[PDB]
């Protein structure tokens, strides 16, 4: 309540000390931060005429100023000052150039000149940030007859295609094979050689990339752990298809359509960066592990305990890789996966068991063997 | 499916048969030590 | 020369502003921070009665606390407050843990967070943190049987250990059990003479940490002054009965693994803070407020008038029981305990009033009589109580004595062998019983000692 206020005022309004009236509702949100052994944060906001403290951080803001508050210890000891166990650091509410300054400012010649010669991986960090801080600060920088016929022909096309999420997963199934022919073909030698390749690559990674967001919120509305799984499965096939088949039709068309279609400089080579591919595996696994699960139940009677257990404890697991989910923490996925092998197997053994006397039961007949 | 299980020791135990990780715990009262009261009737209230 | 000054001293000096005496040799670069366009960093450093300004960056020192000034633009706008074009950050003095921690908390959550769901290239940025944050951890982390026995026997654990958020109260009382045994087993010296001693200690004072901030976690969620006291008891006695258990078994069987199953000169030595022990403690008073008032609802007949004024000034007490009771700041809390035992006595005495007549209702049965007194325990720990009921209470330990006089009449009239083993050790428990309860229920009375 002396640092906390102290540097708020510091930094948002008057460098100076702030009067000893802690009578706002924000005080909880401090007395949170300091007491709760878990609370390792706390941004503060300057409000209109008012400070307002909380543990959450959110990012609705335009361009605005916070600052957040970084604890070391713990709890905090109120008997030593509070700017002895605490940190600040200050940063802009935008999405590029607040991670371009914090970057290039601070971390990048932070870790340039602040390295100790016995640690690893220094090398690599610091091409990681260079790489990073450029990627932004190019963002953060940024005959009519013709181009008024590409202009109405492609964006008739691409409003068009923007309805997308109205459509079900057993349509856009088909409206993947569609899109694809439709908009090479446009980009052939009508009424120029070829178009800037701006737009070239530009619509169809938009076109790919939302494919990927409709798949992931369509599959999301199928509540892939609820009992109604018929429906899901033929849901889920579709989502599926609809992954694969864009990045089949991607690799193998682009190769001619730049070759026959538009002199395009790119010639047998790719562009799309098939993250339909990896939402599509994840959508297999689930698939395959659903499906074993229900021929599991077929022998609910020699896998019982099995099956009933192993239910709940495999819901935590497949929270590791949630609807619309994104690659970006994939390890922890294959943390689960691998818990997930392990612990099933008591299930296979006994179900193995019983599959050799089924079928070595059969008296060699090719029919009942193959069946 | 749950069931309990008394012993000489003076504990009566949990468990059931499908899900075997329910609720593993003991039962015993405020006491300690041993006390082996050798345990011989158990019954169930028939009751909600 | 405002802002450089005045943040130095608000973090780590005074909280004031200094006055405008810039006559200081540090002050040069300071200057070069603001006008130079290539300087875009400072870094200052609290020296023993010294402040150093400097653009380098050291680590030399061992955990000291440094701030660095970073710029916006190439230049300060002097006409422009010089508040609002420059930022800071701290950070402790190891090249390798402030940039993780820093990278993990602001970045990692700020672009996933703040993100367009139509918008690309982000991927890439998701990629770079996600790897810029990984080295950062790996380097802050960083025959064989050994090591894979001693993992094998941490992960059967650890997995609830890094996950405890999805556990219960009752999972924990059982989590204290079984992980006993299980870091028990990895003191065993028999699959590898090696064991390290120092990984072990180190590992205990982790969980114990960890774990103690876990329980008050849960606990401190349960908002334990609520209407419903069955519930409220029920819950906060388990929080309790895991503090209890916890601290009572690490410290015992700790002692006594370091010399049974590695014979190190250690043995019968603390190594755990204790904080459940003092969340225990904290619990037991929120249940003594909580139930004291209760007893007093249930004979209300007697003080009905009191217990009326009494809720309404409760009120505000129990508006000072906060949560994660921190011991530095618990004052607060002892004072609005004081007050309220000096406002509700005047109704202890009319509730002792009740209760003198509640005993003497009961037959003349040392069982039934004996079960009230020890069932109202904090009725009878109450100074006006105990005296205004010593007389039965001692007439109950009068009863007692009669009871081990019997059971000694019995003693001396006593292969079969096994029969009188049993015998007198069903002598020695009612016996040992009866002093126990005695000696709670009749408050050390000298009647007792004899």
């Amino acid at each position: 309540k002396l640092f906390i206020f102290t540097t708020t005022q510091n930094y948002f309004g008057l460098m100076s000390e702030l009067w000893d009236q802690p009578l706002l509702c924000n005080c909880l949100e401090i007395n949170n931060f300091l007491d709760d052994g878990n609370q390792m944060l706390l941004r503060v906001q300057r409000s209109d005429a008012g400070i307002s403290f909380s543990n959450t951080i959110e990012f609705g803001d335009t361009k605005d100023k916070v600052l957040v508050f970084f604890k070391l210890r713990p709890e905090v000891i109120t008997d030593e000052n509070l700017h002895d166990n605490i940190l600040v650091s200050s940063m802009l509410e935008s999405p590029i150039s607040s991670l371009y300054q914090a970057v290039r400012q601070v971390f990048a010649p932070m870790l340039l000149k602040d390295q100790e010669w016995s640690r690893n991986f220094d090398p690599k960090l610091q091409n990681l940030l260079s790489e990073l801080e450029a990627g932004l600060g190019i963002v953060l920088r940024r005959s009519k007859e013709r181009a008024n016929y590409f202009k109405e022909l492609f964006e008739t096309i691409a409003r068009e295609f923007y309805n997308l999420d109205s459509l079900s997963l057993l349509e856009v199934v088909d409206l993947v094979e569609t899109t694809q022919d439709v908009v090479d073909d446009v980009w052939r030698q009508t009424e120029h050689d070829h178009y800037p390749e701006s737009r070239m690559l530009h619509l169809l990674d938009i076109i790919g990339g939302s494919f990927g967001r409709f798949v992931q919120k369509k599959l999301g509305t199928l509540n892939l752990w609820e009992d109604p799984y018929y429906l899901v499965k033929e849901s889920l096939k579709a989502g599926i298809s609809i992954c694969e088949q864009w990045v089949i039709v991607c690799n193998h068309l682009t190769g001619q359509v730049w070759q026959r279609y538009v002199p395009h400089p790119w010639k047998n080579e790719k562009y799309f960066p098939e993250t339909l591919d990896k939402l599509g595996k994840r959508l297999e696994e689930v698939l395959a592990i659903r499906t074993i699960h229900e021929k599991f139940l077929y022998f609910l009677p020699a896998s019982e305990e099995k099956i009933i257990c192993l239910t709940r404890v495999f819901e935590p697991f497949t929270g590791l890789n949630p609807v619309q989910y994104n690659p970006y923490t994939e390890p922890l996925w294959k943390a689960a996966v691998s818990q997930y092998e392990k612990i099933i197997a008591p299930a296979e053994q006994k179900i193995a068991g019983k599959l050799k006397n089924y079928i070595s039961e059969i008296q060699d007949s090719p029919q009942q063997l193959l069946q | 499916n749950h069931f309990i299980i008394g012993t000489d020791m003076g504990l009566i135990s949990h468990g059931t048969r499908q899900d075997l990780r329910v609720a593993p715990k003991l039962f015993k009262p405020q006491q300690h030590g041993i006390r082996p009261v050798k345990v011989n009737v158990i019954d169930f209230s028939p009751f909600g | 020369k405002l802002f450089i000054f005045t943040t130095t001293q608000n973090y780590f000096g005074l909280m004031s502003e200094l006055w405008d005496q810039p006559l200081l040799c540090n002050c040069l670069e300071i200057n070069n921070f603001l006008d130079d366009g290539n300087q875009m960093l400072l870094r200052v450093q609290r020296s023993d009665a010294g402040i150093s300004f400097s653009n380098t960056i050291e680590f030399g020192d061992t955990k000291d606390k440094v701030l660095v000034f970073f710029k916006l633009r190439p230049e300060v706008i002097t006409d422009e407050n010089l508040h609002d074009n420059i930022l800071v950050s701290s950070m402790l003095e190891s090249p390798i843990s402030s940039l993780y921690q820093a990278v993990r908390q602001v970045f990692a959550p700020m672009l996933l967070k703040d993100q367009e769901w139509s918008r690309n290239f982000d991927p890439k940025l998701q990629n770079l943190l996600s790897e810029l944050e990984a080295g950062l951890g790996i380097v802050l982390r960083r025959s064989k049987e050994r090591a894979n026995y001693f993992k094998e026997l941490f992960e059967t654990i650890a997995r609830e250990f890094y996950n405890l958020d999805s556990l219960s109260l009752l999972e924990v009382v059982d989590l204290v059990e079984t992980t006993q045994d299980v870091v028990d087993d990895v003191w065993r010296q028999t699959e590898h003479d090696h064991y390290p001693e120092s990984r072990m200690l180190h590992l205990l004072d982790i969980i114990g940490g960890s774990f103690g901030r876990f329980v008050q976690k849960k606990l401190g969620t349960l908002n334990l002054w609520e209407d419903p006291y069955y519930l409220v008891k029920e819950s906060l006695k388990a929080g309790i009965s895991i503090c209890e258990q916890w601290v009572i078994v690490c410290n015992h069987l700790t002692g006594q693994v370091w010399q049974r199953y590695v014979p190190h000169p250690w043995k019968n030595e603390k190594y755990f803070p204790e904080t459940l022990d003092k969340l225990g403690k904290r619990l037991e008073e929120v249940l003594a407020i909580r139930t004291i008032h209760e007893k007093f609802l249930y004979f209300l007949p007697a003080s009905e008038e009191k217990i009326i004024c009494l809720t309404r000034v409760f009120e505000p007490f129990t508006g000072l029981n906060p949560v994660q009771y921190n011991p530095y700041t618990e004052p607060l809390w002892k004072a609005a305990v004081s007050q309220y035992e000096k406002i509700i006595a005047p109704a202890e005495q009319k509730i002792a009033g009740k209760l003198k007549n509640y005993i003497s209702e009961i037959q003349d049965s040392p069982q039934q009589l004996l079960q009230a007194f020890l069932k109202y325990k904090e009725l009878v720990k109450r100074p006006t109580i105990s005296k205004e009921l010593m007389l039965e209470r001692e007439t109950l330990l009068a009863r007692l004595v009669d009871s081990i006089k019997d059971f000694r009449l019995d003693f001396e009239n006593r292969s079969e062998v096994v029969n009188s083993i049993v015998w007198v050790r069903q002598l020695e428990l009612k016996v040992d019983d009866t002093i126990k309860i005695a000696e709670a229920l009749l408050s050390d009375l000298p009647g007792f000692r004899c």
